[PDB]
């Protein structure tokens, strides 16, 4: 289950605001994205998060 | 920028900052109208923020101008990160001492050459921490070979490494996209690399003097 994984910044050096569900917290939250190489658990908007993870 | 400098409000004229309701990558002026930047900061409603210093508040030096075109270089590669290079044309030009453009390079740069690199990014390795004002940094550009052997099959002829084996000084996340200038020409584009400031892995920049004919020739007809 990749809503269960950690957020991954990746190797790329951008600041960009993505959101990943935490499952500990039962909500998604925001973290920073690099810019490339992106995991699943990463999304645009709170919405598209807990659409896809929300309750996992 | 981790282990860097405050450069001193509009000392890096041609420095510009991304803007999507909050900044998320560097890049520079390279004429009245054109910025570049790397491809990874590819995003849809950019602001490009000139003759700025500290980020947060409005000076009075600034020029927000929306962008009007983004275009990625058409090799990009989104896994290697090979081309990680792309032009932002501005809807209207600014007015450029406080703003000005940074001259293309006319030929490659060699190992040990100094050079500048500067942003907004973060300034700890072991932490989180984003400045108000421009951070600077002065590094050296490193052989290929070392730049090989610590990233092992991920160098392609258009990245350079640059920095300190050592660690401590590195340019890092919200960096992406600002400039490496040696000699008063723009040499790279600040890309990746793994971590910040870690002992024998030096960042990666996207190598410019491959591209000054793609630029030029991009930039003159759009
Ligand atoms: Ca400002």
């Amino acid at each position: 289950d990749f809503c269960l994984e950690p957020p991954y910044t990746g190797p790329c050096q951008a600041r960009i605001i993505r959101y990943f569900y935490n499952a500990k917290a039962g909500l998604c939250q925001t973290f920073v994205y690099g810019g490339c190489r992106a995991k699943r658990n990463n999304f645009k908007s709170a919405e598209d998060c807990l659409r896809t993870c929300g309750g996992a | 920028i981790v282990g860097g400098y405050t450069c001193g409000a509009n000392t890096v004229p041609y420095q510009v900052s991304l803007n999507s309701g909050y900044h998320f990558c560097g890049g520079s002026l390279i004429n009245s109208q054109w910025v570049v930047s790397a491809a990874h900061c590819y995003k849809s409603g950019i602001q490009v923020r000139l003759g700025e210093d500290n980020i947060n508040v409005v000076e009075g030096n600034e020029q927000f101008i929306s962008a009007s075109k983004s275009i990625v270089h058409p090799s990009y590669n989104s896994n290697t990160l090979n081309n990680d290079i792309m032009l932002i044309k501005l809807k209207s030009a600014a007015s450029l001492s406080r703003v000005a453009s940074i001259s293309l390079p006319t030929s490659c740069a060699s190992a040990g050459t100094q050079c500048l690199i500067s942003g907004w990014g973060n300034t700890k390795s072991s932490g989180t921490s984003y400045p108000d004002v421009l951070k600077c940094l002065k590094a050296p550009i490193l052989s290929d070979s070392s730049c090989k052997s610590a990233y092992p099959g991920q160098i392609t002829s258009n990245m350079f490494c640059a920095g300190y084996l050592e660690g401590g000084k590195d340019s890092c996340q919200g960096d992406s996209g600002g400039p490496v200038v040696c000699s008063g020409k723009l040499q790279g584009i600040v890309s990746w690399g793994s971590g910040c400031a870690q002992k024998n892995k030096p960042g990666v920049y996207t190598k410019v003097c491959n591209y000054v004919s793609w630029i030029k020739q991009t930039i003159a007809s759009n």
